[PDB]
């Protein structure tokens, strides 16, 4: 449980590779799932407990259920799968081999750089208020009622011209 | 490049006041007054100088305060002060909302035997002067002498002079 | 380029500092042309709707004319202004640093030889 | 840190890489924008709640509104396309060069 | 690290053709190698075998060019003793371009690359020695 | 900038944090803020390539503040070499280090 | 620690339960659809925007975050009544 | 499209960039040219037919990718120093990538192929606003970071614009997509000048624009987008040939015209900071540009092609859909060369 960051960050690699090895999507909008949910993990790790939160609500909840909605009523998997799945799996388990032996590589050149493997666990979070209140992303992310108003009201105007964009294009 | 000092283990070692949380939850209001001078020109002290190894001298004195006042409080109205916190930690947040019927019986105790009055509300919260006998530091920050501003050209504006200096293109 | 140098009072059209210059007497050929301009774009527009040239649209023909010039007049204000001031800024440079512009006094023919290069 | 920030912009060069080359689908490469993004505010949140800064943090809220809305509109288009030709490929658009 | 085509000009025109030889085939598969990447990206053929065989054969064209140049070019700097003149760059040029038109089996290409690649070469050298620096940086 | 309509109006809508040490909301302060309020009072008053020169010795210790490259590489060291101590037999880690102590 | 526990012993369960169920006996488009995601989209994201009134409202610039909700929700529904009248809620084909 | 959807899609198009350049802020920027991105796609997909959607996919995925790049490099920036603006001490690999994506996302070359098919599946009045209030913003972003570039790839960039686009033109008959790549050439020149002298570059994105506005409004006259389609304009119409033959020349930038200008002083710079050599590959390959437009002034003016009967018909009929501001941009790019000091 000090590798923690390093497996979460590993997952979402493979996550995003799984979706540049372009597989059938119902088995990539799982490896998406998975990114996601591994990355909400590691902003909670951090702290960023409102932001996490807000991802599992929005990202999953809203965006790939739709896209998962979308795809269903207008795609079709054709048999495209010349073991082509079977394939791609090999071939992401040769890239990962390839990546494990990279960073093994890597971690001799450079030691303080690019990765401390010896001290691992060191370096995630630097500095904190011990005796603090308010002190968590819920107030930056509160920040556009107060300052950084141009933040809400242009996020404003952009679902209010999304619609009738969305509605203007689908006729 | 260049060293670092500090003080040493064998020093600044004062005898803690080792006191739990509870109780220092609860007897805070009082020792907000009783107290006051000390911890006020601490803070100042350390918002002054940014040097924690410059402002020690003011923690010792900080902690004998605190220890002659618990010491009054163990000498009078001992077990109202006990039962008080022992009602207190019982909670989980530790409000001042499920023990006020503990409370003011503590506070008359002191008072008949000790001229203290729990402070107001909104008594603390207020930015007090502190007369100090020592001096205010500039460059607290030790920086450095900032570069000297651009020479600025000056001179009344007249005219350009033959035209534009561009080609046969005169006027 | 020269927009951070020292106040450049931002978006102003022509600075109070620009009263101190000679504006343009009006005959000058800058304007006239930008007049010229005007009369010949009237004329095509005429000429593209299929109307009577130069003698239809009297008014258009003056609007345009007379908008041509309203704006050259002050367009060559500001350009005025800004010349100046880049010569105004590099005389400046020049008064402040003298070492990076030896004043060299050439020398005469007689001193200097110009090598021969016949027919 | 370092390590995982290493590996989140790896997986924003595979998503790249996923978008840039294709298998025959759209959807596919409208996934991967949609990882890249992801790890884009994974990012900016994780710098923002490393240097305890604040008021940076509406950043990532907005770019990825407006990741949602981007998509959204590129999947209306994939949906046009659909109903038009008879499915999402990618080798039906083979007009426009003429 | 960039010796490999700095190493070119440590010696003037003249020995060390060798050298000279083995950098003008390294340009040679360098170039080939990205001209057939772009035309395999794009206007691609039936099978890997004949996208890979036109990805040889300009490998190997702009190699055995490179190599013809560069030896041209070291060997008339050893014979006809003014180096430094372009003339040198010039017919080593030519005789690229004219291996170029013996490859291609085409006269009129032999006879265009020889002139415009020749020109370039001997332009190149006038570059090298009167200091005309390319992908210049601003100091007006 | 481009086009000041902002600075000419006289008013800021985003240039109000565009660094790290603007005004936080309730005043908890950054990680280098001290370091960035130096910087910027040396980049100030002058434009670009004096500071790009000028300034580098307020501006890598602003660097190491954030990212803390050599910090890093000195504990590392350190470590290494303390491993390969208590390996080769010479090293006893006292208790204060070791899994124990009397804190405060 | 505790939510992996919880996690894990659910998954567990349920799995249990799959391997005891398994081992004991022995398309054209709608566009209102497309639609409707699109607005539950628009929606989320207004909520993305919302909640942190909680923290929002503790400051001193009533003034301004009372304003920016009423705008918000007003020009949202203000695009909802346009979706409306320009006929996105009536499923009639 | 009614009316209210109109409004707010020509609002959003014409905030986007506004908000682009008078933002110091890179999150602002990137915001803006989302905004452009997405109001616009619309005004190309109105017809709804395959090519518009085909178009508009590709446009959509291409300005998709250079922007999440531009959101890399931000990020990148903010990790590194702190500040959401670029400054003198970023790893130039993310400039690099900045640049790349800009490039992509304006239509310079190799990152070119997809400008020529949208604007031969778009009408005229969108290709129009594509090619001349798309390509502002992601140039303001670079007028504000031009000291720190990498003129290398820069100048490589602008004079493979040059050749690529001329060498399309020569063939190209569909007058979309020759515009398109006249586009993609002065592009090149103006980049090609950026890191020197930026006025400059806005000098010759305005000739470009009031060169071009002007050309696309003869077009949406009669929909004539194809050069048998337009060699009757003297049956037609015969009043804007001697007009156009001379806009198009512009275009060529021949020296008593204005469109020469911007060459010329934009050499002059490249000869001050010695980049001679490209300077004369592009004064030398800007020819092709000049023949592609001669040889439209050829089939339009120069000489008569066979009409078809029915324009006679059409004769008898009017059109008063030239609005003024046409001869007004015309004339004040080919006759107002003596005012190129004012100007500068
Ligand atoms: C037609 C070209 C117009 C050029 C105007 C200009 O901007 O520069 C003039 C200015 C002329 O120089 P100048 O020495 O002041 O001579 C003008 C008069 O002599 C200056 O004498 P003046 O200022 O007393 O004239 C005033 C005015 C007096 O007459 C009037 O105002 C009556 C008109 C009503 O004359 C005019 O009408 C005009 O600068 C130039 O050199 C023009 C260069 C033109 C070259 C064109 C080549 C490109 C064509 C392809």
């Amino acid at each position: 449980m000090n590798n923690y960051i390093f497996v979460l960050s590993s997952l979402f690699l493979v996550g995003c590779l799984g979706l540049a090895l372009k597989p059938s999507l119902i088995y990539g909008g799982l490896g998406l799932i998975v990114s996601g949910f591994v990355g909400c993990l590691m902003v909670l790790g951090f702290g960023g407990s409102f932001l996490g939160l807000m991802v599992f609500l929005i990202y999953l909840g809203g965006m790939l259920v739709v896209f998962g909605y979308t795809t269903a009523m207008a795609t079709e998997e054709y048999p495209e799968t010349w073991g082509s799945n079977w394939l791609i799996l090999g071939f992401l388990v040769l890239g990962v081999i390839m990546e494990v032996f990279l960073i093994c590589v890597l971690n001799y050149y450079d030691e303080v750089g690019v990765i401390n493997l010896d001290g691992l666990g060191d370096w995630l979070m630097y500095e904190v208020d011990d005796v603090g209140v308010m002190l968590e992303g819920g107030i930056g992310v509160a920040a556009m009622y107060s300052c950084a108003t141009w933040m809400m009201v242009v996020a404003g105007w952009s679902l209010f011209a999304g619609i009738f964009i969305i509605i203007e294009i689908t006729r | 490049p260049g060293i670092v000092e500090l003080p040493t283990l064998e020093e600044l070692k004062v005898e803690e006041v080792k006191v739990s949380s509870a109780v220092l939850k609860a007897a805070a209001h009082h020792y907000g007054a009783q107290c006051d001078k000390t911890n006020k020109e601490f803070m100042l002290c350390r918002w002054e100088e940014k040097d924690p190894r410059r402002c020690l001298k003011e923690g010792k004195l900080v902690n004998g305060c605190a220890l002659n006042f618990f010491r009054q409080i163990k000498s009078h109205c001992a077990e109202p002060f006990t039962e008080y916190w022992t009602c207190l930690d019982y909670s989980n947040m530790q409000l001042f909302r499920h023990c006020r019927q503990q409370q003011a019986k503590f506070d008359q105790c002191v008072l008949d035997k000790l001229g203290w009055v729990r402070p107001d509300l909104g008594q603390l919260s207020k930015v007090t002067k502190v007369k100090t006998d020592r001096p205010l530091p500039e460059n607290p920050y030790h920086s450095r002498a900032r570069p000297e501003p651009n020479p600025v050209i000056e001179g009344d504006l007249k005219p350009a002079k033959h035209g534009t200096r561009f080609f046969f293109w005169t006027v | 380029m020269m927009n951070g140098r020292p106040g450049h009072e931002p978006l102003k059209f022509l600075p109070d500092e620009a009263r101190s210059l000679p504006p343009p007497k009006l005959n000058d050929p800058r304007l006239v042309y930008m007049g010229l301009l005007g009369y010949c774009t009237g004329l095509m527009d005429n000429m593209l709707r299929m109307r009577p040239v130069m003698r239809a649209g009297l008014h258009r023909q003056l609007l345009f004319v007379t908008s041509f010039v309203f704006a050259g007049y002050f367009y060559l204000k500001r350009q005025n202004y800004l010349y100046a001031v880049k010569d105004h800024d590099m005389f400046g440079y020049i008064k402040l640093h003298p070492e990076d512009f030896p004043e060299k006094e050439k020398k005469t023919y007689a001193e200097i030889l110009e090598p021969f290069h016949p027919v | 840190m370092p390590s995982t920030f290493f590996n989140l912009t790896m997986a924003f060069s595979l998503s790249l890489l996923g978008t840039l080359m294709f298998r025959s689908h759209l959807m596919s490469t409208l996934l991967c924008l949609e990882g890249m993004v992801l790890s884009l505010f994974i990012m900016t949140s994780v710098t923002s709640l490393n240097s305890n800064s604040m008021s940076s943090m509406p950043i990532p809220i907005t770019i990825l509104v407006f990741a949602a809305c981007e998509a959204a509109v590129g999947l209306a288009l994939l949906v046009k396309v659909s109903n038009t030709y008879g499915t999402d490929y990618v080798q039906n658009l083979n007009l426009l060069q003429c | 690290v960039k010796r490999f085509f700095e190493s070119y000009h440590e010696v003037p025109d003249g020995t060390q053709c060798h050298r000279k030889t083995y950098i003008t085939t390294a340009l040679g598969g360098i170039c080939g190698i990205i001209g057939s990447a772009y035309s395999v990206s794009l206007n691609p053929a039936d099978s890997t075998l004949e996208a890979v065989a036109r990805v040889g054969r300009y490998t190997f064209t702009a190699a055995a060019i490179g190599a013809m140049f560069g030896l041209t070019t070291c060997v008339s700097a050893q014979v006809r003793e003014k180096p430094d003149d372009p003339l040198n760059y010039f017919i080593g040029g030519c005789a690229g371009g004219l291996t170029l038109g013996a490859r291609t089996h085409s006269y009129g290409t032999a006879a265009m690359g020889c002139v415009y690649m020749g020109t370039a070469a001997a332009l190149f050298k006038i570059g090298k020695l009167e200091g005309w620096e390319l992908f210049p940086t601003p100091k007006v | 900038p481009f086009l000041d309509i902002q600075k000419k109006l006289g008013i800021s809508l985003d240039r109000h944090f565009m660094f790290l040490s603007a005004e936080q909301p309730y005043k908890n302060a950054a990680r280098c803020h001290a370091f960035e309020k130096e910087w910027i009072e040396c980049a100030h008053g002058i434009g670009g390539t004096r500071a790009k020169k000028e300034c580098k010795i307020e501006f890598d210790d602003f660097e190491e503040c954030l990212l803390r490259y050599k910090t890093m590489r000195r504990m590392h060291d350190i470590k290494k070499q303390r491993e390969k101590l208590m390996k080769e037999g010479k090293y006893t880690p006292p208790p204060h280090h070791s899994g124990r102590e009397e804190p405060r | 620690m505790n939510l992996y526990t919880v996690i894990f012993i659910n998954i567990l369960l349920s799995l249990t339960l799959i391997l005891v169920a398994f081992w004991l006996p022995q398309l054209p488009f709608s566009m209102k659809f497309f639609l409707v995601a699109i607005t539950f989209l628009l929606f989320d994201l207004e909520i993305a925007l919302l909640l942190p009134l909680p923290w929002a409202i503790q400051t001193i610039k009533t003034s301004t975050m009372m304003i920016m909700a009423f705008i918000l929700v007003t020009i949202l529904s203000l695009g909802l009544a346009y979706e409306w009248t320009q006929k996105g809620l009536e499923w009639t084909e | 499209m009614n009316p209210i959807t109109l409004a707010i899609i020509y609002f959003t198009i014409f905030l986007g960039p506004v908000i682009t350049m008078s933002s110091t802020n890179l999150m602002l920027m990137w915001v803006g040219l989302e905004f452009s991105l997405l109001a616009i796609i619309p005004m190309l997909i109105n017809k709804k037919n395959p090519r518009s959607t085909e178009a508009a996919t590709k446009y959509f995925v291409t300005q998709a990718t250079a922007s999440m790049i531009i959101l890399l490099a931000i990020v990148l920036n903010y990790k590194q120093l702190g500040t959401w603006m670029f400054q003198q001490q970023t790893n130039g690999l993310i400039l690099n990538m900045t640049l790349m994506a800009l490039s992509m996302k304006l239509g310079l070359a190799p990152f070119h192929f997809w400008l020529p098919e949208v604007t031969q599946g778009i009408p005229l009045h969108m290709g129009l606003i594509l090619l001349t209030w798309q390509k502002i913003a992601p140039l303001s972003i670079l007028i504000q970071i031009y000291p720190l570039l990498n003129s290398t790839i820069i100048l490589m960039l602008a004079i493979t614009s040059i050749f690529m686009g001329a060498w399309g033109g020569l063939n190209q008959t569909q007058m979309r997509k020759i515009m398109a790549y006249s586009s993609i050439a002065h592009m090149g020149w103006m980049l090609a000048i950026l890191p020197y002298n930026p006025s400059l570059t806005l000098l010759n994105l305005m000739i470009y624009i009031i060169l071009t506005a002007p050309m696309f409004m003869a077009l949406m006259l009669n929909n004539s987008m194809t050069i048998n389609s337009i060699s009757l304009l003297w049956n037609k119409t015969p009043a804007m040939l001697t007009m156009i033959s001379l806009m198009l020349l512009s275009l060529g930038g021949l020296p008593p015209l204005t469109g020469f200008l911007p060459k010329w002083i934009i050499i002059t710079e490249l000869m001050k900071n010695n980049c001679l050599i490209m300077a004369t590959l592009m004064a030398m390959m800007a020819l092709l540009n000049l023949f592609f437009y001669t040889r439209l002034i050829y089939s339009t003016s120069l000489t008569m092609f066979p009409t078809n009967n029915n324009s006679k018909m059409m004769t008898h009929q009017t059109k008063t859909k030239p609005n003024l501001m046409f001869s007004t941009l015309a004339i004040m790019s080919t006759m107002t060369l003596p005012l190129a000091p004012q100007l500068i």
